[PDB]
DNA sequence: ATCGATCGATC
DNA sequence: GATCGATCGATAAAGTTTTTTTT
């Protein structure tokens, strides 16, 4: 009609006069950031989807696309004022909308969902490549005009005519080649993931449509959750059942985002925001130019554990990552940093690596037995009954920075780990059996979860009399962190009357005064909340690269060969020309914390003085001897 | 139009810069020998009009027929009928968006991109000129198809009571055009996230095809149309590359131009390349003087003998590493990889053991069974590297032995059984039983059953792990220079430039010596081995009254003159020497005693 | 060097431009992806969008140029300029030209190392005076080649040292030793240190009302401390009313006469002078006092 | 190549 | 308006040796 030329009036106004929490014109700012970019989206904040839904919720879950037509038009007069003559570039704009109150899953769809908003999980399956669609039909007759506009092709209906304002005649109609643009098009079908399911049954099955900026986001395997509409596809022939009076299913989508984890929030950590744009970047260099960080930082990163220090130093600098730099013609150099804990069976080491899996961006947790020797890295799936024999990888490419748990799993021990010490040492590993020669590349992280037989002292003798894993995969790693607990009182009371109070720890203004609640819950002693920390790691990792100097080096040079030294005529386990490698890479681990792309004089000793003490620590009954060498490095 | 064309025959025949007046001066060296061919050279072209540049980087397919249309007509002119067509070669270099345009605004346009080719397929056959009749009166036409927009461009029309479709395809007066199907990959280094790479399709013209092996980088320039095949929902399509020019890299079929050996023959001349080659190699490895003069006479090879009877001498040597964790084992193999001309990585787990060879599959046309993969039949010339042979217990031991020492395999699976021919050359580096505890106990142990694998190599290296306290801290000096600082960057651009050789020259050098001269060792410098092996037989047998037991025999002996025969395609002398010699057993010896040890 | 290369590349030296204006490192990335970013740059032609697409890409920065007048009023870019052509083979300009002679000069090749040096900036000179005539072409496209990654490298350590923050400002001018960082060979010539300044002191080219004095640097890669350290001149942000010439060589006849104790003159401009590493810090103490302006 | 359906023409 | 004749379009195809983990 003619009022929803008004509603576009109607929503400008309401939407871009006023953001929320004490204005700073939010929405207002994000327009032009991802204008900056050329990257063409949107965002709707929930709250303001809570308070523009008001005269909208019979106008969103009555009639959800055609709402959206004319709410996209409006969006280009919101930045053509801001930015003249951006639509001389792509032309095109489309919103997206963020998160709902809804927790559907896949079986409870009814009539009374349909031409309307869903939201679902899954997981994504077999999937086809990008092809292009033609989105515009230029219709052309033979005899009479032969131009009838670009059309707007549907989904898949393959809508045409015979005849129609020409003639009345059987001519058909066909193509030509002027002007015609092309939006991309990827059939991702969608499987339902086995999580919130009650079990011991079957899988079920959707179709996915998606558009045109949002192609190939998802990877194959991987957890994804979709916002979009649904829309039915009566095509009036199917040929697994009979023909009957049944219809298709079609989920276009508007949104997509990656996995979350620990569903339990109220008004944030669910939606992918990431976006440091102007409260957080701003702030984060007056955080970054203070004195005491990596002395507070790593104190306060994982909150529920009282232990001892070292283990966080560890697990902090193994998620903060190194670089890797390229050189000319000639050999690479890893840039990552594997840690290995080695824990007594009641000590807190379980839970670090399950916490980590939370605060990273990306993880997987292939966990004890189970773990196939191929797996982890990529597999070659067989054909389906028309199709070539392809590769789907599974953990360690789509993982980034994974977490393993090998402990002592000894009957696939002599499987698996001829498949992941090379994911080490000849990096970027890939295979060819019976496919294609081909190189993944895949700059994965390893922790892991070590296990002596029984207790942690099972000997006086070396380390190869206690774990039963051999000398060169060890040699693989880094540093060997190590426990001990034998009897105290007053450091027994320092867990034990700090971990009786954890278990204590069991509308708009109510909204935030949950989550005003929700400060004071984790500012007890006030150590540094994770509502930010995490969200600056992100960009801590793809944005600073650091650098050395020449004047701070030689100090190295009698450590490395005098320690050596020292045990080969004691040899326990030996060092080699890649631990003074990982010497100098988490020295400028540290240096990336100060957000600095410096190397200090402060940051080597320190990096020194956590790797010396932790070789020498787990020796003999002679480690009382080794002391009193160890202060000649301070 | 005919009025562009006017405007090109009037311009590919007095373009010049100044005074060399280049074009009719290559159509003409170009018609000599028969190859119908152009090279434009884009960014070269400009010097006329950027409009009509415009009117061709715009719009597809008429620029290329017209263009074509007018070369005939110019080369027709250089004559005074048998004349072909000829066909475009157009190159520039941009910049290459890897593989991430797919649909935005790249189709029609034109683009320059950078893959690895891994998949040929056989040839075809499209027409070009045709001679069509009717049924009904036996009209007479000729139509030629020249570019595309795959076939039906445009299809046999209906005129000449008459029935429609009346005509048909004689063959008595055609010519014909192969296409390829070869399938482009990508460069696996360049889409960075955690995601598994894609791939297109490409076809291409007779006279720029046959112009690759799988396993090299090109270069490509190319169309981005769209075809539409009907053997999947909305009515969608797929993308292809048409292509025009592979002005690619090195072939990595020995023509090349004469200024490429005329350095290289004034750098043999000077006899300082055995001792400047073990520094030039590897720039970033702290010695290891044994090992690098083996890597050298490995890529090179020795020769292949036919001699008047059936049988034949494995004319190759292969090397085998072995030895303690952090000692370099690893690091030098991706390092062999890129100096090779052919070189394949399948360094892990042996991959399947059957699947190394050869592979038959259900083929979905016609429902059928051919020979399609393998990691040897694809490294010839060239030089394999695996590693880990300890941990791969079922098959690796069965499926090298035919595939060594005769190099003629044979699949005995449901179709074929045909010997095709291998030429290969395997290396591998593995690990004892864990090191250091095999070196303290009987010297066994190191292959847990089987001496009949160490039998099949020759030349074996052990390395070990001392505790020298005065070279170390040089090697910590070492370390630290590469890894930052990056002052090696600047140390070898300021040692290199007149001494040393850079590591992109030896991929040139290596493959014009070896293919060129065809060497043989000196006829009485046979005293010198059959001298020398009598007391080595010797210093064998006085170990074993020792209740010793294990690996030597007379394969070996064959190989060290396979060895001094690897030095003589260096310094490319058809005759040996006896300072050649000598240097060799050199090498040797040094890896004779390791079985006392 | 655009119509050589690429206006891709200006992403490097319009944040000089930035420099011209506030800023080097920080929000630059963040600040430039508007203005020079009427496109993510599309490199499908672009060897002919700098080249010949820009026939309405480069007129409508005839366009942009005067609605950027207001948009940072970034005024620095406009200058009238003259160019040459061939007949052929695309024109070449002469702001571009007087760029790739001076790289030429550069790359191209006790107390007994500096005859072998001091023999190679002759040698390499004599392969640039040739470059003036249609008699050579193909190593004048070596010198193109060779300017857009010196810069790069130039800048390298350019951007480390303003964010080591090792400027001192002692009383009048502004001291900076640059002991060693990387990549220090680059620096025996002195022909890449006046570069060095000149984008040196367009980095305290901000407002900068009291205090108008420029730098004095040093550097250091071979044997007995050689250290050629040079002067810079003020630089007027365009608005010459006092024409400053320099006080340093008049100052530098004192010291040359005072200490006497391994100081030179030997090198040629008197902007450069040599200096000992155990005479450079009471160097300045004789120059701290004697106000020489 | 054959059969069925639809359209056009003639009575 | 109905019936008959002619022309155009649509309709028929087939499987069971290599290779993966697993017990
Ligand atoms: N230092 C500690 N601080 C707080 N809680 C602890 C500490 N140590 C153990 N716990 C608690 O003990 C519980 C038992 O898990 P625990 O971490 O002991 O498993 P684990 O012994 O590490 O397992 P595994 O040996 O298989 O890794 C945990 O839920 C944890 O909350
Ligand atoms: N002889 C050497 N000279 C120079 N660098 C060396 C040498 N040996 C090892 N390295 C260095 O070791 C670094 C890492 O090597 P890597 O971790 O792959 O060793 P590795 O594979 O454990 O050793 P090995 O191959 O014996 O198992 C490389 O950057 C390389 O520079």
């Amino acid at each position: 009609p003619n009022v929803s030329r008004t509603i576009a009036r109607e929503l400008k106004s309401f939407l871009l006069e006023y953001t929320d929490e004490t204005g700073r014109s939010v929405y207002g700012a994000r327009i032009r950031t991802l204008g900056e970019m050329n990257s063409e989206s949107l965002e709707v904040n929930y709250r303001h989807l809570a308070e523009s839904k008001a005269i909208l919720a019979l106008f969103l879950a009555k009639c959800p696309e055609e709402m959206l037509k004319i709410f996209d038009l409006v969006a280009m007069e919101a930045t053509e004022l801001h930015y003249p003559d951006y639509a001389r570039i792509h032309s095109e704009i489309h919103v997206r909308i963020s998160d709902f109150p809804t927790i559907y899953s896949l079986r409870e769809l009814r009539e009374s969902n349909l031409s309307s908003l869903v939201r679902v999980t899954g997981v994504v399956t077999r999937r086809t490549g990008v092809f292009p669609q033609l989105k515009y039909v230029k219709f052309n007759c033979l005899k009479c005009g032969s131009i009838l506009g670009p059309f707007f092709q549907d989904s898949n209906e393959e809508i045409r005519i015979s005849f129609c304002t020409n003639c009345k005649s059987k001519g058909p109609f066909r193509v030509n080649g002027e002007k015609t643009v092309y939006r991309n098009y990827q059939r991702v079908t969608l499987q339902e993931a086995p999580g919130t399911v009650p079990p011991g049954r079957l899988p079920r099955h959707r179709e996915v449509i998606l558009l045109a900026d949002l192609v190939d986001v998802s990877k194959p395997g991987e957890e994804v959750e979709v916002t979009g509409i649904y829309k039915n596809n009566y095509d009036g022939n199917l040929n697994a059942k009979n023909g009957f009076p049944v219809f298709a299913t079609i989920i276009e989508a508007n949104s997509i985002k990656r996995r979350e984890g620990n569903t339990a929030n109220e008004g944030e950590e669910g939606l992918d925001v990431f976006s440091w744009t102007e409260e957080e970047e701003r702030e984060f260099r007056k955080i970054s130019r203070d004195r005491g960080i990596i002395d507070k930082i790593i104190s306060s990163m994982a909150p529920s554990i009282y232990g001892h220090r070292d283990i966080k130093t560890a697990v902090a600098c193994s998620l903060f990552g190194g670089v890797p730099k390229n050189v000319n013609g000639k050999h690479s150099i890893r840039g990552d940093i594997n840690v290995l804990l080695l824990g007594d069976p009641g000590t807190a080491k379980s839970q670090i690596l399950k916490y980590v899996e939370k605060t990273a961006h990306r993880a997987v947790f292939a966990t004890g037995q189970g773990a196939s020797a191929v797996g982890l890295t990529a597999s070659v799936r067989k054909d389906p009954i028309t199709k070539e024999w392809t590769l789907e990888g599974g953990a360690l490419v789509l993982a980034d920075k994974g977490v393993c748990l090998i402990d002592e799993f000894d009957k696939m021990n002599d499987q698996d780990r001829t498949s992941i010490h090379e994911a080490m040492e000849q990096q970027s590993i890939s295979i060819s059996k019976a496919g294609i020669v081909t190189t993944l590349q895949a700059r994965c992280s390893i922790i892991a979860a070590a296990n002596p037989n029984g207790g942690r002292y099972n000997s006086t003798l070396p380390l190869a009399q206690n774990v039963s894993l051999t000398e060169p995969i060890l040699s693989r790693f880094d540093i060997l962190c190590v426990v001990r607990d034998l009897v105290d009182e007053e450091a027994d009371e320092r867990l034990a009357t700090f971990v009786v109070d954890s278990h204590v720890r069991s509308q708009l203004n109510a909204r935030q005064r949950r989550l005003q609640r929700q400060r004071k819950k984790e500012e007890e002693i006030s150590p540094i909340p994770q509502e930010l920390l995490m969200k600056y790691i992100h960009y801590a990792r793809t944005k600073i690269y650091p650098k050395l100097h020449q004047m701070d080096m030689d100090k190295v040079s009698r450590v490395y060969a005098d320690l050596r030294r020292e045990s080969i005529s004691t040899g326990s386990f030996p060092i080699t020309v890649r631990h003074l490698e990982s010497i100098l890479r988490i020295a400028e681990s540290f240096a990336k914390m100060r957000l600095s792309e410096f190397v200090s004089s402060y940051d080597l000793d320190r990096a020194i003085k956590v790797v010396v003490d932790s070789f020498v620590d787990a020796q003999k009954v002679s480690v009382r001897r080794q002391l009193r060498r160890s202060f000649a490095i301070y | 139009n005919t009025e562009i064309i006017k405007s090109f025959k009037n311009f590919i025949l007095e373009f010049r810069l100044d005074s060399q007046f280049i074009y009719r001066d290559q159509l003409r060296n170009n018609i000599l020998v028969k190859n119908y061919s152009l090279t434009v050279n884009m960014e070269h072209l400009i010097g006329y009009n950027e409009d009509i540049y415009k009117k061709l980087s715009d719009e597809p397919s008429d620029i290329i027929p017209l263009f074509e249309t007018a070369i005939t007509q110019v080369a027709k002119r250089i004559s005074i009928n048998s004349l072909p067509t000829f066909q475009l070669i157009l190159n520039s270099n941009a910049n290459q968006i890897p593989l991430r345009d797919l649909d935005s605004e790249h189709v029609s346009k034109i683009v320059r991109l950078s893959g690895i080719i891994i998949s040929t397929s056989v040839l075809s056959s499209r027409a070009t000129y045709l001679s069509i009749m009717c049924r009904n009166c036996r009209h007479t036409t000729s139509i030629t198809i020249n570019n595309f927009n795959t076939g039906n461009t445009v299809s046999l029309p209906r005129s000449c009571n008459c029935g429609p479709d009346p005509y048909i395809i004689i063959h008595e007066s055609s010519k014909f055009i192969d296409q390829q199907f070869l399938k482009l990959q990508e460069i696996p280094e360049l889409v960075p996230v955690g995601e598994m790479p894609r791939n297109l399709t490409m076809t291409c013209d007779r006279y720029l095809t046959n112009k690759v092996i799988p396993g090299t980088r090109v270069t490509i320039v190319g169309i981005y149309s769209i075809y539409n095949s009907k053997n999947s929902g909305v009515a969608i399509r797929t993308p292809y590359i048409k292509i025009l020019g592979i002005q690619s890299d090195v072939e990595t079929v020995t023509m090349f131009t004469e200024e490429e050996e005329e350095e290289f023959l004034q750098l043999s001349r000077n006899p300082k390349l055995y001792e400047i080659l073990t520094n030039s190699i590897a720039p970033s490895i702290f010695g290891n003087e044994d090992i690098k003069k083996a890597i050298v006479c490995l890529l090179m090879g020795g020769s292949k003998k036919i001699l008047p009877d059936g049988m034949r001498l494995r004319g190759d040597i292969n090397v085998l590493l072995l030895g303690d964790p952090g000692t370099a084992k690893s690091q030098l193999l991706k390092f062999v990889e890129k100096v090779s001309p052919i070189a394949v990585y399948t360094s892990g787990k042996g991959s399947s053991a059957a699947g190394l060879t050869a592979s038959v599959q259900r083929d979905p046309m016609t429902r059928e069974f051919y020979l399609e993969g393998g990691a040897m039949v694809l490294a010839d010339g060239g030089v394999v590297c695996i590693d880990e042979f300890d941990k791969m217990r079922d098959e690796d031991r069965v499926a090298i032995h035919e595939a060594m020492e005769q190099q003629t395999i044979s699949i005995a699976k449901a179709g074929i059984t045909t010997v095709l021919n291998s030429r290969t050359s395997v290396l591998a580096a593995a690990n004892p039983i864990y090191g250091r505890y095999d070196d303290l106990k009987s010297p066994g142990d190191n292959i847990d059953f089987q001496t009949t694998i160490l039998s099949r190599f020759d030349m074996i290296f052990i390395v070990k792990d001392d505790h020298n306290e005065e070279r170390d801290i040089s090697i910590a000096n070492h370390v630290i220079n590469i890894h930052t600082g990056n002052a090696n960057a600047m140390q070898n651009q300021q040692e290199e430039n007149g001494s040393e050789i850079s590591i992109e020259k030896m991929k040139r050098y290596i493959t014009y010596c070896r293919l060129k001269c065809a060497p043989r060792l000196s006829p009485q410098a046979a005293e010198k081995l059959s001298s020398n092996f009598v007391t080595i037989r010797k210093q064998l047998l006085i170990n074993e009254l020792e209740s010793t037991e294990r690996p030597i025999t007379i394969r070996q002996l064959e190989a060290i003159i396979r060895i001094t025969e690897s030095l003589a395609k260096l310094e490319l002398s058809p005759i040996a020497q006896e300072r050649h010699v000598d240097e060799a057993i050199r090498l040797f010896q040094a890896s004779t005693m390791d079985a006392a040890s | 060097l655009l119509r050589h290369s690429s206006l891709y590349d200006s992403f490097y030296y319009s944040n000089y431009v930035n420099a011209k204006l506030s800023l080097w490192n920080e929000n630059g990335k963040k600040r430039l992806h508007k203005m020079f970013a009427r496109m993510g740059i599309p490199l499908s032609t672009a060897q002919e969008t700098w080249l010949y697409m820009d026939h309405s890409i480069k007129r409508e920065l005839g366009i942009i140029f005067d609605k950027n007048l207001d948009r940072y009023g970034l005024q620095d870019i406009i200058r009238d300029g003259f160019v040459r052509t061939l007949g052929y083979r695309g024109s070449i300009s002469a702001s571009e030209f007087v760029e790739a002679l001076t790289a030429l000069l550069e790359v191209g090749n006790s107390a007994q190392k500096l005859t072998n040096l001091r023999k190679r900036w002759v040698s390499n000179f004599w392969l640039s005076w040739d470059a003036l005539d249609d008699r050579k072409v193909e190593l004048l496209n070596r010198g193109i080649q060779l300017a857009q990654d010196l810069q790069r490298a130039i800048f390298n350590t350019g951007v480390a040292i303003l964010e080591k923050k090792l400027i001192k400002h002692l009383r009048i001018y502004r001291l900076c030793v640059l002991q060693d960082g990387p990549d220090l060979d680059l620096y025996r010539n002195p022909l890449t240190l006046l570069r060095l300044g000149n984008w040196l002191i367009e980095c305290c080219a901000e407002s900068e009302d009291k205090q108008l004095l420029p730098m004095v640097l040093a550097s250091i890669d071979e044997n007995t401390d050689t250290y050629l350290v040079a002067g810079l001149t003020p630089r007027y942000p365009r608005g010459t009313k006092k024409p400053i010439l320099n006080n340093f060589s008049m100052a530098f006849q004192q010291i040359t006469a005072e200490t006497d104790a391994k100081v030179r003159i030997d090198n040629f401009e008197s902007s450069i002078i040599e200096i000992r590493r155990e005479d450079l810090s009471p160097f300045l103490e004789k120059l701290t006092l004697s106000g020489l302006l």
